[PDB]
């Protein structure tokens, strides 16, 4: 999921690998804006019965 | 001649990657 971000990259930097060498922020090559990246959704399903 | 000590000079950015508040080797 691409969302807005508040972090400020250096002028020559492109993307971020802060934790575990995983990309989470990518500079837009056109508008020169930084967009956050996050996987959309995943999880389990539980059923409650009496 | 006349060799000179270079204490902590000659370090650059190895990659075009943003990292904040993390120690990287
Ligand atoms: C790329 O082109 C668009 C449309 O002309 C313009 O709005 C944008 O500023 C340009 N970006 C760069 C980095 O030149
Ligand atoms: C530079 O090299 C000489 C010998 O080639 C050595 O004696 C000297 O200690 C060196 N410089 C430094 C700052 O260690």
């Amino acid at each position: 999921v691409l969302t807005e971000s508040n972090k400020k990259f250096l002028p020559f930097q492109q993307f971020g690998r802060d934790i575990a060498d995983t990309t989470d922020a990518v500079r837009d090559p056109q508008t020169l804006e930084i967009l956050d990246i996050t996987p959309c959704s995943f999880g389990g399903v539980s059923v409650i019965t009496p | 001649p006349a060799y000179t000590n270079s204490f902590t000079r000659g370090v650059y950015y190895p990659d075009k990657v943003f990292r904040s508040s993390v120690l990287h080797s």
